[PDB]
């Protein structure tokens, strides 16, 4: 066949260009930093109306000042992330202190390109780390596959990607309140999502230098969307 | 096109497809210049964003006090290169209590690269490197490719349209390398080279990374309102 | 060394003396026997000072690790377990080890373990472990009650250090309080034993015997 | 070591191999899964292509994991063979460790993690197998039912099934089904399953098995007479 | 602490004419603890029997070994294993553990189904096989054993002859030994019949 | 036998003041009898703020401060150039210690630094790596002799407020940088007197939110 | 773990104003038998360093050739290798200090006392101890064994601090070193007559000096000595 | 490098099949027939040899029917050294439970154990599978008489009565028309016979060209005897049951 | 830990065993119990070295748990005994051998038969009546030696029982404080709770 790390004519690792193919394939999750704190939010997306849509986690928790949401492949970011949770663990065992979100995101990207013929392939998924450390503040991060992160204001990434991050383009600005960035991810989470939005099957999540990362509650972000809906109307 | 499906496979030319390929991709990334004088040297480098809201991607990297690099092409790539050199440095400075002359660690460089051209599932690096650093035998400018051929250089230039930085560099050989004791005229002709690069886009504060090290200047990076004085 | 934790009505009381020796050299009278597990959970220190303290840190960072992975907090059960088995790895090495394992959770209540270098693991309502053990147990066995007060708890547990204290050349400086809730553990303060030892003789009428 | 990466991304980002692992389980016996209020029910289907078959000491297609979960699957035989058995090693090893036995959910993600590891190890090709697994939690009466398939992935299901036309009785159970108020009996649960696997079996004789698994380590299999009264019951039902 | 010596016990083996015998008594103990009265130390694998004397983890471990050996023998010999044969295995066995040996004394008793020629043989606990024309002797009481048999045996003894010998040969060198008795089995073993014996004796 | 462990005496001093910590040690290096230098530095700048000494058998003490200067170094690499804080510093060593449990680095260790506070801190290690900030600590040969003097001219032990005959204890008024340089000195000298291992010079290291200073004194050759 | 066989005695050495003497007797000892008598143990690295190497002579051997293929590897890729990229004094005793102290953490020390003496490249005198335990330490006077109880002593009253090195000739550091030598033939049991001794100088370079004796001794006064208390005769 | 050669044999077809394991299966169905029938006092093993000659040693021969244990044997279809590599593995399971537990190795456990084994070359290992489907006629305490069989996938299945190898399409129709489930021994022996009489692809049905066993409690009392039938005792049966 | 005793009777098998539990000098707890329940009509008495003993009891109760699941079927107790034993066998000449005695006192369903086991931590494995570890058999198999019946009742049993434990009581030096008392018979296991 052929090796599964070569390279193309154009100097790109086909292995990681395909992944991306398939991160393109998977459910929107957008990601806004302020500063007064960091939001992130998934589309759900479940595929039938039996499935419990509560037990669909694309939201997670590294660590009390890092969280983490995943788009493509889901099932990959599982190792993933036990990596993220075992390098933040060790380095508070290891220093007595948290670890800066940068940091974490390179422990997670490091693991990208050790494949060969090690795994057999890279991760089919995409991550759009978050979090507050005390040198940097309030950080939002996009590891890829490729092993390259890049630090965003904001991003968005998944089937909806190039549309929502057009939108971001426009509305993002450096005086955004935490309230007024939930209202923009539910915003632009409805603009590019096939199904309507709704509490179950969107979740939001932020993290705020007080009170750590916070998946919200259905009742939460419920009230949320009736506020997003009335301001829309008010013009 | 037979004889590119791996490292491991001459062409009926003689030539190394996987490699050229890899070389390819330092042609994709983003511009950066070398160029030192007797008592210092300079690395300047165009840093490149994914789009308005994203951070630009830093093209520096610290390996010692007394040496550093600039990348261009896959910065996965530089990170593995990159940290052998740490160690390699540290290795020298902890058993023999001596800095890593600059074109020792070109020779450590090659010789890692080349293992990956030559055996069968691997591949080869998909970066390039300029190495700067100030040892015994003072200033020092490397120019490192995945092929493994590493060269020692006065001034030189990698990435997208670098050519036009190598050139400028070829004209004014005579004039930076008499910058002696002077650091910040040094770096001015670091970014006039780099100039020679740009298009449509031009040189601003968070675009910018410049990195120096000399005589009496440990290897020290300058980015953001660091580097507005420069531009 | 003296260590004790006993369940109550309340929770938990841990009570813990100061003193480091190196033979008959007093190296430290301001070392902290009750290691911090996390705000729920605490350990006591006795045997080898170095294994108590960067295994029960250890123990802490599995804990964390439990929590993140199964979103719910560990159990004393488990919590113990995990460490009883690593050092049930290291049996022959020579690790040194004697501790209690102390927490308070919704499906188990107050739990106290003993945990053994040895790789013993023992559940129990009161534990006391050290060079001046014998001398707190007198002091618990005899006024010990499951209806305790935590007022009254506290004292009690406070006392019976200074009791071994007092009679154990291995023991003293001063007295760590700890009270273990649902809610977490909360500190009662350290409290210099040669002031204690002058107030209690005093107010309690006790230690006849030394002049004061 | 053999090392070849079988598993790997293609041009329009599909692992085939993963996909052709979901063709086995569509060729696979159906299977489905239906949770009452207090009880969880798992249907399977036998094909009635072989008979002279001893039922006796032929391997049963529900399988305990623990005294309180179960699981059932639909795809290769001998694959799931490997996950059933790692699985039960896996709670033995909890039980033994947290000294608790394992949530259906803990259960669940470790299955889903085994099968996700052979989608991206060397020398490995991915299990041909969907499972279901269905139990309730130590000292809970809420009812659990998840599923699992080649990829890896995993989630809760009200009620769910895998295997050939499993398209059919998906669509069944989901106008038949109501979240608001789910089969409050295990009759009922049973009734509502075996409804949903005449859509698809044939003869509702020895094609169809049930197991009723409820709270506090509850587990047995109904026999064919059993199962044979509610087969005759719906069909009775049915004439109107 | 002497392994060979904490459980207790002999083995005895005799040949006749045109048989063999085999027996061994039935203590198992502590050191000075009797623990079993039913510690049977000879089995027999087909028509071949082994008596085993020592560390009795060790002698139940062996057993458990050479059934094993001895039915994979057979499947792929398709024919019991003889006498012969199976004491090389025994050696062989036995000398795999050189510097890690089992605490045992084995004994091997039989009659070879094709010549029909009585056979015994004994080892140390590293391998080394003595085949001795006459009686072989293992066990906390072999001094005993060598004592009665040098004076007991006679050659080409009737098989009930046989049994009266290797009984009063057993019988009175467990009588003087402090970790053997509590009860003794006989073996008289022909070429198609085998006859098994429990003997009455001080139970002390 | 081959015994891989020796004794190179020496005698080591950390005080934590109230926005300053002082690090000292002798600088005279002995095996058995026989003084090997009179000059040998024992304590060290380790970058970061942050001043170390490794007390005991000198081979250990050499690698383990060369271990955490390098450690130092990796913690710039690894995480942004971010400066290593003292309680940071503090369990990394405990996890270099701990690393040779099983065939221990025979020293005593202390480091002296300020807080993220800019409050005056000292640690200190035994040889397996617990370790504990404290206000005060002498380690090695004269630690016994020191430590009592310090309890008492430091804390106060002991001392009462004429008038009152025990009933109130004499405050505990903080220190300035030259007066616990005082103390220091004076702790060395008697040291000096009564110990045989301790001698030569007395090396001081003063540590500030201004950096690393250093002192040095002449102390008894005999 | 092992014991020394084939052994060597002390080594001493000292700083002076322009660079460091150091000087070693050429025996080899099999115990209380004086076997070997052309035994050099002074063996120079370069023209700016000399190891003075004590204790088991087999393993000076195995020393000695890792020096030997020190200098090999730094010739390698190396234009300056006879200048600016030479070999320091520092760098051949951090290399050696690594070695002793992994091989005794190892449990399999290399059983001797070493001391390199050497000019740094900036002129700067180099003194430096290692012995098997990766013990190291640096003093204006430096020796091994019975040099460490006896030559130090003497050593020590020309340079006593660091203060006194700049007002030390090499005539006066010379004197001294061989008087020395002269005092260990008298009490050590393990020494002989023949030595060797280096100077390395930082204007007037390494000067190796083989095949020196002994000279100078006090015998006479053993006449006049009879007896161990009430012997007359 | 080496990839380029590589058959890849642990991977699915588009349709969800295994290549390797399906072909393997065409292998089988070339092999002679095998038959099992499981009665309530015993069980029946035939088997056909294929096209043998006159100078084959029959009676020392065996290609079909191996003993496993006292309480188990096999009938073979596919490659006989295939098999052997399987048979002795078998053998050595039956003896490390026997030295574990005490007790023989009750039938499905051993035959999980050989199927688990076929089915680790189809998902690892990169190696061809074992070209084998095994009958598995058994006795235990717990299910009494058994009848198992496994193919090259590892999947195994319980039986009454089972063929494998050549003309099973037409040999379990023959069966499953005349058994019956209170039938004995002496009848199963009957309609083995028979049914390979019918679906041979020889011209007559010969003692030199089958291979029988029995699994009978007709052992004295409360005990279990296999019989590997004698060349003899083949030819005996064959003109009892009115077959030559 | 320290006496444990065994006794076979006509229905039943009865474990007696120690509640002490004594580091050095204190006698840490007065209410331990050394048994673990391998399988429903299956019980496992020990004593050893601390820490050993509970790791090997709940390694092989794990062990017994896994085959009843994947067979669906509980294993006899000669079984049972016969895999104890081997592990113990195995143990004795590894780096660190497991210090642990043990009793297995099993009702075999199939048989309809009591069956007690006694193993040290050699691998020597007895079938008994009545059997003990330690100097428990010492005290006790004097009165055993004399009183037991086959065919006594588990009332029965449970007197001989009292009479060894007052032996006990009366002349070992140690206070073992007291004895837990388990039935195992064909209803399975259950607990005196009051002796
Ligand atoms: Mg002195």
């Amino acid at each position: 066949d052929r090796g599964v790390s070569t390279f193309s004519p154009e100097g790109r690792l086909f292995q990681v260009e395909y992944s991306l193919e398939a991160i393109k394939l998977g459910s929107t999750a957008i990601g806004i930093a302020t500063k007064e704190g960091v939001v992130l939010g998934v589309e759900k997306r479940a595929t039938s109306p039996l499935l419990e849509s509560d037990s669909i986690e694309k939201i997670v928790e590294i660590d009390r000042h890092i969280g983490c949401a995943m788009s493509g492949l889901t099932a990959d970011a599982r190792s993933m992330i036990e990596h993220a949770r075992t390098a933040a663990v060790t380095h508070n065992l290891y220093y007595d202190e948290d670890i800066n979100v940068e940091s974490l995101t390179q422990s997670v990207c490091d693991l990208a390109l050790r494949f060969g013929e090690l795994m057999s392939r890279p991760f089919g998924v995409a991550l759009l780390i978050a979090g507050h450390d005390a040198d940097d503040g309030y950080q939002l991060f996009h590891a890829e596959p490729s092993g390259t992160f890049y630090r965003y204001n904001a991003k968005a990434i998944g089937s909806g990607s190039e549309g929502a991050q057009a939108e971001l383009l426009n509305e993002w600005h450096s005086s955004l309140t935490l309230k007024e960035a939930e209202l923009l991810v539910l915003k632009i989470l409805k603009q590019v999502m096939e199904e309507k939005l709704d509490e179950n099957n969107a979740q939001l999540s932020c993290i705020t230098k007080q009170d750590g990362f916070k998946i919200y509650d259905n009742e939460k972000t419920a009230e949320l969307i009736k506020e997003l809906k009335e301001k829309e109307a008010a013009e | 096109n037979n004889y590119d499906g791996d490292t491991v496979t001459f062409s009926p030319t003689g030539r190394l497809f996987q490699v050229e390929y890899a070389l390819e991709a330092i042609k994709q990334g983003s511009v950066t210049v070398g160029l030192r004088s007797n008592t210092h040297a300079v690395l300047v480098a165009l840093k490149r964003n994914a789009d308005e809201l994203s951070s630009y991607q830093k093209k520096i990297i610290k390996c010692d006090e007394h040496m550093g690099l600039s990348l261009a092409g896959l910065a996965p790539d530089a990170r593995v290169l990159s940290n052998y050199l740490r160690q390699q440095c540290n290795y020298s400075s902890l058993v023999f209590n001596r800095k890593l002359a600059v074109e020792r660690a070109g020779h450590l460089l090659c010789d890692k690269a080349q293992k990956n051209t030559q055996s069968y599932g691997g591949r080869p690096y998909g970066v390039g490197l300029l190495i700067i650093g100030y040892d015994k035998s003072g200033a020092h400018l490397l120019e490192f490719q995945p092929s493994g051929n590493v060269t020692e250089l006065y001034g030189t230039a990698i990435g997208a349209r670098s050519q036009g930085a190598k050139t400028y560099l070829e004209r004014t050989l005579d004039t930076f390398i008499k910058i002696d004791g002077n650091p910040d005229e040094l770096i001015k002709a670091g970014v006039e080279a780099i100039s020679q690069s740009l298009r449509d886009e031009s040189l601003t504060v968070d675009n910018l990374s410049i990195a120096i090290v000399g005589k009496d200047t440990p290897f020290t990076i300058y980015d953001g309102e660091a580097v507005a004085k420069y531009i | 060394t003296t260590t004790l934790a006993f369940r109550f009505q309340g929770g938990i009381i841990v009570a813990v003396d100061s003193r480091a020796t190196a033979g008959n050299w007093v190296a430290s009278q301001t070392v902290k026997k009750v290691i911090e597990i996390n705000p729920f959970l605490l350990g006591t220190m006795a045997g080898g000072t170095a294994d108590c303290q960067f295994w029960e840190t250890w123990l802490g960072s599995q804990c964390r690790l439990h929590e993140l992975r199964e979103k719910e907090r560990i159990s004393v059960a488990a919590a113990s377990k995990i460490l009883s088995n690593l050092v049930y790895q290291y049996k022959g090495a020579g690790l040194s080890m004697g501790t209690m394992i102390c927490g308070y959770t919704r499906k188990e209540g107050p739990t106290i373990y003993y945990v053994d270098s040895d790789g013993t693991r023992l559940k129990g309502d009161i534990f006391c472990v050290g060079s001046g053990q014998t001398f707190a147990y007198g002091v618990l066995d005899s006024n010990y009650k499951w209806d305790l007060s935590v007022e009254d708890a506290l004292y009690l547990g406070k006392r019976s250090i200074l009791a071994a204290a007092h009679r154990d050349a291995y023991s003293g400086g001063s007295v760590n309080l700890y009270h273990v809730t649902e809610d977490g553990w909360i500190y009662h303060g350290n409290h210099d034993v040669g002031e204690l030892f002058w107030k209690v003789k005093e107010e309690e009428g006790s230690f006849n015997n030394v002049i004061g | 070591g053999y090392d070849r990466a079988l598993s790997i991304f293609s041009p329009d980002g599909h692992i085939f191999q993963v996909e052709y692992a979901l063709e086995a389980v569509k060729r696979g016996t159906c299977a489905v899964g239906v949770k009452g209020k207090n009880c969880v029910v798992l249907g399977c289907e036998r094909r009635s292509t072989l008979k002279l078959q001893d039922t006796r000491i032929t391997p049963s297609k529900v399988s305990k994991i623990d005294s309180h979960v179960v699981l059932s699957f639909s795809g290769l035989n001998a694959d799931s063979r490997i996950l059933i058995e790692k699985a039960r090693v896996e709670a033995q090893s909890h039980r033994l460790t947290l000294e608790d036995p394992v949530t259906v959910e803990y259960l669940t993600r470790y299955v889903a993690g085994v099968q996700q590891r052979y989608t991206q190890s060397g020398g490995v090709r991915p299990f041909g197998v969907s499972t279901l697994i269905a139990g309730f939690d130590p000292r809970d009466d809420e009812p659990k039912l998840y599923q699992t398939e080649p990829s890896g992935i995993y989630s809760s299901w009200s009620a769910q099934t895998i295997g050939r036309n499993s398209k059919t009785v998906r669509e069944f159970l989901e106008k038949n089904y109501d979240r608001k108020e789910p089969p409050a009996t295990v009759e009922e649960c049973v009734k509502l399953t075996v409804r949903s696997l005449l859509e698809v079996v044939q003869t509702g004789a020895k094609n169809i098995e049930i197991t009723v698994v409820k709270p506090d380590s509850d587990i047995v299999a109904l026999s064919s007479e059993e199962i044979n009264q509610y087969v005759t019951q719906i069909e009775q039902e049915k004439q109107e | 602490s002497d392994p060979s010596s904490i459980n207790g016990g002999i083995v005895v083996a005799m040949t006749g004419k045109d048989c063999v015998a085999i027996a061994c008594d039935l203590r198992l103990g502590s050191q000075s603890l009797g623990v079993s009265n039913k510690f049977e130390k000879i089995f027999h694998y087909g028509h071949v029997f082994l008596g085993i004397t020592g560390l009795a983890t060790d002698v139940t471990t062996l057993n458990e070994m050479f059934r094993y050996k001895t039915n994979l023998y057979k499947l792929k010999e398709e024919r019991a294993i003889e006498p012969e044969t199976f004491t090389q295995l025994v050696s062989s066995s036995l000398y795999e553990r050189r510097f890690g040996p089992y605490f045992v004394g084995p004994v091997v008793a039989g009659i070879n189904s094709k010549s029909g020629k009585p056979f015994i043989a004994g080892f140390d606990l590293i391998g080394c096989i003595d085949e001795a024309k006459d009686f072989i002797v293992s066990g906390t009481a072999s001094d005993q054993l060598f004592g009665m048999c040098e004076s007991l045996y006679e050659p080409n003894l009737e098989p009930e002859d046989l049994f009266e010998t290797i009984s009063q040969a057993l019988l009175n060198a467990a009588d003087r030994d402090a970790l053997s008795g509590w009860g003794a089995v006989v073996y008289i073993i022909k070429k198609d019949e085998v006859v098994k014996r429990y003997l009455k004796m001080r139970q002390d | 036998q081959f015994n891989p462990y020796g004794d190179n005496g020496g005698t080591i001093l950390g005080i934590a003041g109230e926005d300053f910590a002082v690090l000292a040690g002798d600088t005279r290096n002995i095996t058995d009898y026989s003084i090997n230098s009179r000059y040998e530095p024992k304590v060290f700048d380790c970058g970061d703020n942050i001043v170390m000494s490794a007390n005991g058998f000198a081979a250990d003490g050499d690698a383990l401060v060369k271990r955490f200067k390098n450690s130092v170094k990796w913690y710039h690499f690894d995480h942004n150039d971010k400066k290593l804080s003292i309680n940071s510093a503090a369990r990394n060593i405990q996890h270099l210690l701990y690393g040779k449990r099983f065939f221990p680095y025979y020293v005593h260790t202390i480091i002296a630094g300020l807080d993220e506070d800019g409050k005056g801190a000292v640690y200190s290690f035994d040889p397996v790596g617990s370790y504990e900030r404290e206000q005060c600590r002498a380690g090695g040969a004269a630690a016994s002799l020191i430590m009592p003097f310090l309890d008492n001219q430091v804390n106060f032990k002991n001392q009462y407020e004429p008038g009152t005959n025990g009933k109130v204890k004499k405050p505990l008024k903080y220190l300035s940088v030259e007066e616990v340089i005082k103390l220091v000195r004076d702790s060395f000298t008697s040291a000096t007197e009564r110990h045989i291992q301790v001698g030569d010079g007395l090396e001081i290291l003063i540590v500030t939110k201004d950096g690393v200073r250093k002192e040095f004194y002449e102390l008894k050759r005999d | 773990t092992q014991q020394p066989i084939v052994t060597g005695t002390s080594v001493i050495s000292m700083k002076y104003d322009n660079g460091v003497i150091i000087a070693a007797d050429n025996l080899g000892s099999y115990g209380s038998l004086l076997r070997f008598n052309g035994v050099e143990r002074l063996i120079p690295v370069g023209d700016n360093t000399v190891v003075g190497i004590s204790g088991d002579i087999s393993d000076m051997q195995h020393i000695e050739r890792l020096l030997k293929d020190l200098v090999t590897e730094n010739a390698y890729d190396n234009p300056l290798a006879d200048a600016e990229e030479a070999l320091e004094p520092s760098y051949i005793f951090e290399y050696l200090a690594t070695v002793m102290y992994q091989r005794r953490s190892k449990m399999n020390p290399l059983w001797n006392a070493i001391i390199v003496a050497g000019v740094q490249s900036n002129g700067d005198q180099f003194l430096r101890y290692v012995n098997l335990l990766g013990v190291t330490y640096s003093s204006p006077t430096l020796a091994t064994g019975f040099g460490a109880h006896m030559a130090n002593p003497l050593l020590r009253k020309v340079v006593d601090r660091e203060s006194d090195i700049p007002k030390t000739t090499v005539q006066v550091a010379e004197e001294a070193i061989v008087n020395a030598m002269r005092v260990l033939y008298y009490r050590d049991a393990r020494s002989s007559r023949n030595f060797s001794l280096a100077i390395i100088d930082k204007n007037t370079g390494l000067t190796f000096k083989k095949n020196l004796q002994v000279e100078n001794m006090k015998w006479d006064f053993a006449k006049d000595i009879k007896g161990y208390g009430t012997q007359k005769i | 490098g080496s990839r380029r050669y590589d058959s890849r044999t642990t991977i699915f077809s588009p349709e969800g099949r295994l290549y390797q394991v399906e072909y393997a299966l065409e292998s089988i169905s070339h092999a002679g027939t095998a038959i099992g029938i499981m009665a309530s006092d015993g069980i029946v093993l035939a088997a056909e040899r294929k096209v043998t000659s006159t100078l084959l040693e029959q009676d020392t021969s065996t290609e079909k029917l191996y003993k496993l244990n006292d309480k188990i044997a096999v009938a073979v279809a596919g490659l006989t050294a295939d098999a052997e590599i399987l048979i002795n593995t078998a053998r050595i399971h039956a003896q490390n439970y026997l030295k574990t537990y005490n007790e023989d190795i009750p039938v499905e456990i051993l035959v999980r154990r050989l199927s688990d084994i076929k089915q680790g070359y189809t998902q690892h290992g990169g190696l061809r599978p074992f070209g084998v489907s095994f009958i598995y006629a058994g006795y235990d305490d717990r299910y009494g008489y058994q009848l198992y069989t496994s193919n090259p996938s590892g999947n195994y299945t319980g039986w009454k009565a089972i063929s494998v190898g050549a003309n099973t399409s037409a040999a379990q129709t023959l069966l499953q028309m005349d058994y019956k489930d209170d039938m004995k021994v002496d009848d199963a022996i009957e309609l083995a016979l028979k049914t390979l009489s019918k679906t041979t692809d020889s011209s007559a049905l010969t003692y030199d060209r089958l291979e029988f066993a029995t699994i009978r409690k007709g052992a004295n009392d409360g005990e279990v005897y296999q019989k590997i039938f004698k060349p003899q005792e083949i030819k005996d049966i064959l003109v009892k049951t009115g077959i030559t | 830990m320290d006496i444990i005793l065994g006794i076979r009777v006509q229905d039943s098998v009865i474990l007696a065993s120690s509640k002490a539990v004594t580091r050095g000098i204190s006698v840490l707890k007065d209410s331990d119990d050394k048994t673990r329940q391998l399988s429903p009509h299956t019980l496992m008495s020990f004593a050893g070295e601390a820490g050993d003993t509970v790791q090997f009891a709940e390694y092989i109760q794990a062990n017994i748990q896994l085959y009843s699941i994947r067979e669906d079927y509980e294993l006899s107790p000669q079984a049972v005994s016969s895999f104890v034993r081997q592990e113990l066998a195995k143990s004795i000449r590894s780096r660190r051998p497991y210090q642990v005695n043990v009793l297995i006192g099993g009702y075999d369903k199939k048989k309809n038969k009591p069956e007690l086991y006694q193993i040290d931590y050699l691998g020597t494995k007895v079938e008994l009546p009545y059997g003990a570890h330690g100097y428990s058999g010492f005290y006790t198999f004097s009165l055993l030696d004399h009183h037991y019946r086959p065919d006594m009742t588990t009332e029965e049993g449970l007197d001989l029982l009292k009479l060894c434990v007052q032996e006990l009581e009366k002349r070992m030096p140690m206070d073992f404080k007291g004895v837990i008392v388990k039935i195992v018979d064909k209803d399975g296991i259950r607990q005196v709770d009051d002796f």
